[PDB]
């Protein structure tokens, strides 16, 4: 029998093929529709099971596709015929049908795209009818409806988007009516018991998200309903499941955002909100409390001159009852660096815990790129708060203890020793983080600015010493850069980081600082200045503006000679310089040479001989023998 | 500072309105501590805070949570806090260690009498006190082994009283009687453990018979529900309905959970010990499985992990009879909304592990429900690819295996259906052409604009729609595509060449699977002597689509010699041969038929993708 059914779909589908014939009229028998569904389920029920013959698998297989798209060419004649869709939805949600993109292809173009402001409000109300109770339909049904349901309602949002206050015809007064008493008004005296069903978290995710839509977009429209709709949203709070507490939360923040509520419910959200820990569901948290926070201060005004809110000391609250745990100072981070104006004023309980938590957040060692991008951020945010505080000085205010600013610039410091990225260079071989660390270190120097640190601020030796004078780190820059091995890219990128951190923090000091501490930048630098690799000749020597963002830092052999009275640098420059020219490294010494002829041209005399040695030997005769290779190419 | 010694002496003097300032007064100094927990002063503010305390612990238990008893039992929870939240570290200048015999010896009583909601404190302070404070405390790790072991004994009874024989108003029970405390003690044993070493060899072998009797424990309701199920053929999955409290239920599960995460732990190196308990580790792992509440995902993670920490110590064998249980997609997921939203690739990704690791010896039944679910699970609308590549890769692995069954048909078959659902996730992907290209545009113009999200109606972005937003258009959103800066072209270039390279494979497999003496070979160039034969008149079908779909897919890498790199790149013309090859290992006479048939098709396409 399976065979002679198979024949028969397959005889029918080849039949209408050619829909341009007038021989579809066959179709709109429904004995023979009826009869098709009979067959179909007995044999997709016989498929399931592996009970045919070996030979009748693959026909039956697209004997089933056949019998589906069939079905869907049927439906398609007389769209208004709701009754044959809902009976194809409940057998395919029924697992008694495989799913086609047929079906959905066709509800589009057929019903969420109809052109008419009717027959969208008859198939709401009959979708919501199934949907109001009335059982006879299970969870995945219900499901599915709203799959079709909530695409009408944002076709129409899509087709009313225009300047002159438009009105949405389709929701009138008796769907919205009808909305309220199916859903919103409904209450479940207990819809706890009925979780002993499958499928039904989808369905009241699904409810939520209707409802979410439908206040961001027609907020205007519920002014009759705001308590049933509130009453709706805290009763669903309650809630065990993760996701539609969380999507509770969401919907209120909507409603607090679009409307009036009595501060003691956005305190009380926000304060459950803050204290939520589990990982999961933190986007839709996110989002909450970007709905909510920014209006804030309207739901909780303070009176005048008070600046202890009691929204403001909540958060501070909780980072010090749940300091244990990193995750919620984690989340808290997140949620203050998002909105630096509304806290600038309470940054007095704020600064400190923010400078004593920094090093908590990252990890010396080895840190999560998350956790860096944090750092960072945090930083940024307390570089913002001074800089807002200069400006409204400009146009006894708090300031940080002189202990907390040194802590925070020696973290600083570590952390960019320590970056992954490298700093860019034209001598590099074919960023953004190192590029705004770098930034705010500049920034926060000057001296109207913390700048006056710097009087009392030493070299920061225990870093600049175990980053530069490591006898690991000594040899690999005294290594050949050819040689992969003694490449190692971490140790470079760590050097050249800390160089900028050096030249950066030499181009505030002191000339009486640089004249007295003399021998300890001689011992740091004279690794460096033998160094025959072109970055960190460049680091040491070479400063544009392109590479610098706008920052108009020298370099750090020109500052330290600058410093020098119009003496022992300069006899040093120039054992360093012979030595390396006889050696045969011409880069190191070019570099020097050109420094020191832009100090004073009174050293290059004795030098010309080496200078034109090189020239007429190896450069200009390797560049023209690269040249003529060229030509001859 | 005077406010902090008017308490104090408040408080030494002591010894509804006087008790609310005493718990202010306490618990504020508990929150400011802040600002006096590292100094100087420390041991004279501890040796004077010790006294008061002790003194006042000597009461009798208070289970009533209201008035008075919620002011004192308030009073005991910000006093007790101290501890934990003090800098107990090992720093040399430490003040606690001389006097911490008596105070330790005291929470250790009080763990042993006190209720739930004191002792799961008290046994996290003591905790924390021997993770620092084990230099001169060494001596004393008897007692407390000696009260987990008598916990884990009477963790049988508890559950037989709670389940067998079984909020003001409410009287809080005996912290004895608390699955909390069951469950929070393994990290606690796991610590201790990893604390010090003299007392782990001997123990282990006590706690070993605990562990294994706790794991086999079982509710009768429920054993009773599997039974029944198991009679009428089917599985009972979810919470059985005979259970009056649900949240004991609960609770044992996550007890469950920690017990079989701490039994994971200790296989690393003591796994001779638990030689013999080996054989009863699946049936157990499918029974919790099944009896999870969709409710506490958290659960399900954690056995998850577990199970995949115990499968990487090579103890995968044992588990081959529940393999096919374990496939049955309501036993591993479940009915939660979050599992089946979040967690699905971790679960199916460890399953094709393990059924990849041992694919040697499955028999044909697990080999076709495999494919069948797998090849499902390649169609899934995941917003990602990750599942997807990892599903497509996981079936082109087993193709290699699928061709030695003992039956030539049932392995041709299972080739042919992995062919078809490849050319049916090509169709799909083709399907997405416009929107992800628009996507793309967007995104980018997005990354552009730089400016911070806000979730809002907005004049400046009219919210245009297309067919493959049906179900996407509402505010709610359960993961923002922000965190994962998905370009959706980069993500289907990426399926499509991992798709083309296995095809290859597959072919190349099916290529040794003829049914011999199926057809007649006796003249015929040595160019056509390998290849396949034997195609009914429904694969060729199936070929002629594979082709037609796959050729369309090139749109993604938008005269034609090109002599230099232009328009089409390296990348692009060396996929297309590798395409290409695939249709030179077939019959003649298909690839007649078939290009006879695709040709103009193939005409058509050329003009909307040039480089065809």
């Amino acid at each position: 029998k399976f065979i002679a059914i198979i024949n028969t779909i397959n005889m029918l589908d080849a039949l209408c093929q050619f829909p341009t014939a007038n021989s579809q009229s066959w179709l709109d028998n429904k004995e023979h529709i009826e009869w098709l569904k009979t067959v179909g389920k007995e044999l997709e029920l016989q498929q399931k099971k592996n009970s045919l013959t070996p030979n009748l698998r693959l026909p039956a297989h697209q004997a089933s596709e056949q019998l589906m798209n069939i079905l869907t060419k049927a439906l398609d004649r007389n769209p208004n015929d709701l009754d044959a869709l809902f009976s194809l939805v409940e057998g395919i949600t029924s697992d008694d049908f495989r799913e086609t993109p047929a079906l959905l292809s066709h509800i589009y173009n057929k019903i969420i795209r109809s052109d008419s402001i009717d027959f969208w409000r008859i198939t709401i109300l009959r979708c919501l009818d199934i949907y109001s109770g009335k059982t006879a339909s299970q969870r995945m049904k219900w499901y599915l409806l709203h799959n079709i349901v909530n695409p009408i309602i944002a076709m129409d949002v899509m087709r009313t988007w225009d300047d002159p206050n438009k009105a949405s015809r389709l929701l009138d007064r008796t769907v919205i009516d009808s909305i309220n008493t199916k859903i919103w008004k409904v209450n479940l005296p207990d819809p706890q018991e009925d979780l002993l069903q499958p499928r039904v978290d989808h369905t009241r995710m699904e409810v939520l998200q209707l409802s979410a839509m439908l206040v961001k977009y027609r907020h205007a429209l519920l002014q009759d309903a705001r308590k049933d709709f509130i009453k709706f949203a805290w009763t669903y709070i309650r809630l065990d499941d993760v996701i539609n507490k969380h999507a509770a939360y969401v919907v209120i923040g909507y409603f607090i955002a679009h409307y009036e509520t009595p501060a003691k419910i956005v305190s009380q959200i926000y304060f459950s909100l803050l204290k939520t820990n589990q990982n999961e569901g933190r986007a839709l948290v996110t989002q909450a409390l970007e709905l909510m926070a920014p209006v804030m201060p309207k739901r909780c005004p303070f009176p005048p001159g008070d600046r202890n809110p009691v929204w403001a000391l909540a958060p501070r609250r909780i980072l010090a009852e749940e300091s244990q745990n990193v995750q919620q100072m984690t989340a808290i981070f997140h949620y203050l660096v998002r909105h630096p104006d509304l806290f600038y004023d309470t940054r007095d309980k704020f600064a400190m815990l923010i400078i004593q938590c920094l090093r908590k957040v990252a990890s010396p060692p080895n840190p999560s790129n998350d956790n860096r991008k944090l750092a960072l951020n945090m930083m940024w945010l307390i570089w913002q708060w001074e800089q807002r505080r200069v400006e409204s000085k400009l146009s006894a205010e708090f300031q940080i203890p002189s202990v907390g600013r040194h802590k925070m610039i020696r973290y600083l410091v570590e952390f960019i020793a320590q970056l992954n990225e490298r700093y860019p260079l034209p001598s590099a071989r074919p960023n953004e983080l190192c590029k705004k660390a770098t930034a705010l270190l500049y920034n926060l120097l000057q001296p109207q600015y913390w700048g006056d640190l710097v009087e009392e601020m030493d070299l920061f030796p225990n870093v600049t010493d175990l980053v530069l004078a490591g006898e690991k780190s000594a040899t690999l820059l005294s290594a050949d850069p050819s040689d992969p091995e003694k490449c190692d890219d971490k140790l470079i990128t760590s050097i050249i980081n800390t160089l900028q951190v050096v030249r950066i923090v030499l181009h505030f000091k002191s000339d009486r600082w640089i004249l007295d501490n003399m021998p300890q930048i001689q011992k740091i630098l004279e690794k460096c200045l033998k160094s025959a690799n072109p970055e960190i000749q460049d680091c040491l020597h070479m400063a544009d503006r392109k590479y610098d963002g706008d920052r108009d830092v020298k370099p750090t052999i020109k500052r330290i000679l600058d410093a020098v009275p119009e003496s022992e640098l300069i006899a040093w420059l120039s054992g360093i310089a012979t030595e390396s020219m006889a050696a045969g490294n011409y880069v190191s010494g070019i570099n020097i040479l050109w420094s020191l002829g832009h100090r004073k041209p009174s050293i290059i005399d004795q030098h010309i001989p080496a200078i034109m040695r090189s020239l007429q030997s190896k450069l200009a005769r390797d560049h023209v023998s690269h040249y003529a290779a060229l030509g001859h190419q | 500072m005077a406010t902090s010694l008017i308490e104090d002496v408040v408080k030494k003097l002591s010894v509804y309105t006087e008790l609310k300032v005493k718990a202010e007064a306490a618990c504020a100094l508990r929150d400011s501590l802040d600002h006096y927990t590292a100094g100087p002063a420390y041991p004279a503010f501890l040796k004077k805070v010790m006294p008061v305390f002790i003194h006042i612990l000597r009461q009798q238990p208070v289970f009533q949570t209201t008035g008075e008893q919620g002011h004192m039992q308030k009073l005991r929870n910000c006093i007790l806090e101290i501890l934990h939240r003090l800098p107990t570290s090992q720093t040399p200048p430490e003040h606690f260690e001389p006097y911490a015999h008596e105070i330790v010896d005291l929470l250790l009583e009080l763990v042993r009498t006190d209720n739930e909601d004191n002792v799961i404190l008290c046994v996290k302070i003591l905790s924390d006190i021997m993770r620092h404070q084990h230099k001169i405390m060494s001596g004393k790790v008897q007692t407390f082994l000696n009260l987990i072991q008598e916990l884990f004994e009477q963790l049988d009874k508890v559950v037989r009283d709670q389940l067998d024989n079984t909020q003001a108003n409410r009287l809080l029970p005996r912290g004895m009687y608390s699955f909390k405390v069951l469950a929070e003690c393994p990290i606690i044993v796991v610590s201790i453990f990893q604390v010090h070493r003299s007392a782990v060899t001997p123990n282990v072998k006590a706690f070993v018979p605990l562990i294994k009797s706790a794991l086999l424990c079982q509710a009768k309701a429920q054993d009773q529900a599997h039974r029944e199920a198991a009679a009428r053929g089917t599985i009972h999955i979810g919470v059985s309905p005979n259970i009056k409290n649900r949240a004991a239920f609960g609770d044992f599960i996550t007890a469950q959970v920690k017990t079989m995460s701490f039994l994971a732990y200790l296989l690393r190196q003591y796994s001779s010990q638990l030689s013999d308990f080996l054989p009863h580790l699946p049936d157990i792992i499918v029974r919790l499985l099944r009896d999870c509440p969709r409710d506490k995902s958290s659960a399900r993670k954690e056995l998850f992990v577990a199970i995949r920490h115990i499968i990487n110590f090579n103890f995968r064998k044992i588990f081959l009879p529940k393999i096919d249980e374990l496939l049955d997609e309501r036993t591993l997921v479940g009915d939660g909304l979050t599992v089946h939203e979040t967690m699905r690739p971790l679960a199916y990704s460890m399953l094709a592990d393990l059924i990849h690791h041992v694919r040697d010896q499955l028999s044909p039944e697990q080999i076709r429900k495999t494919v069948e679910v797998y090849t499902r699970n390649l169609q899934d609308n995941f917003p990602g690819t990750s599942f997807q590549t990892m599903s497509a890769k996981l079936l082109l692995n087993m193709a290699e295996c699928i061709a030695r069954l003992p039956n030539k048909v049932d392995a041709r078959h299972y080739l042919i259906m992995i062919l078809n659902a490849i050319a049916d996730k090509f169709a799909a992907m083709n399907r997405q052409y416009p929107n992800a290209v628009k996507l793309s545009k967007q995104y980018a113009q997005q990354a552009a604009k730089n400016v911070p999200e806000t979730y809002l109606a907005d004049k400046e972005n009219p919210p245009d729609w297309d067919e493959i937003d049906i179900f996407n258009a509402t505010p709610i959103k359960i993961s923002n595509p922000r965190d994962r800066a998905a370009d959706p072209v980069v993500d289907n270039k990426f399926l499509f060449r991992n798709l083309m390279t296995g095809l290859k494979n597959t072919f190349y497999q099916l290529k040794s699977c003829n049914i011999p003496g199926a057809v007649d070979l006796t003249g015929a160039p040595a160019h056509w002597t390998d290849v396949a034969y034997g195609f009914t008149a429904e694969e060729v079908k199936v070929i002629a689509k594979l082709f037609r779909e796959g050729a369309y897919v090139f749109r993604y890498y938008e005269y034609m010699a090109n002599f230099y790199m232009v328009s089409s790149s390296k990348e692009e013309k060396e996929l297309l041969e590798t395409f290409a090859t695939v249709f030179h290992c077939i019959d003649p006479a298909t690839f007649h038929e078939v290009f006879q048939q695709e040709i103009p098709r193939l005409y058509e396409m050329i003009h909307e993708h040039t480089a065809l």
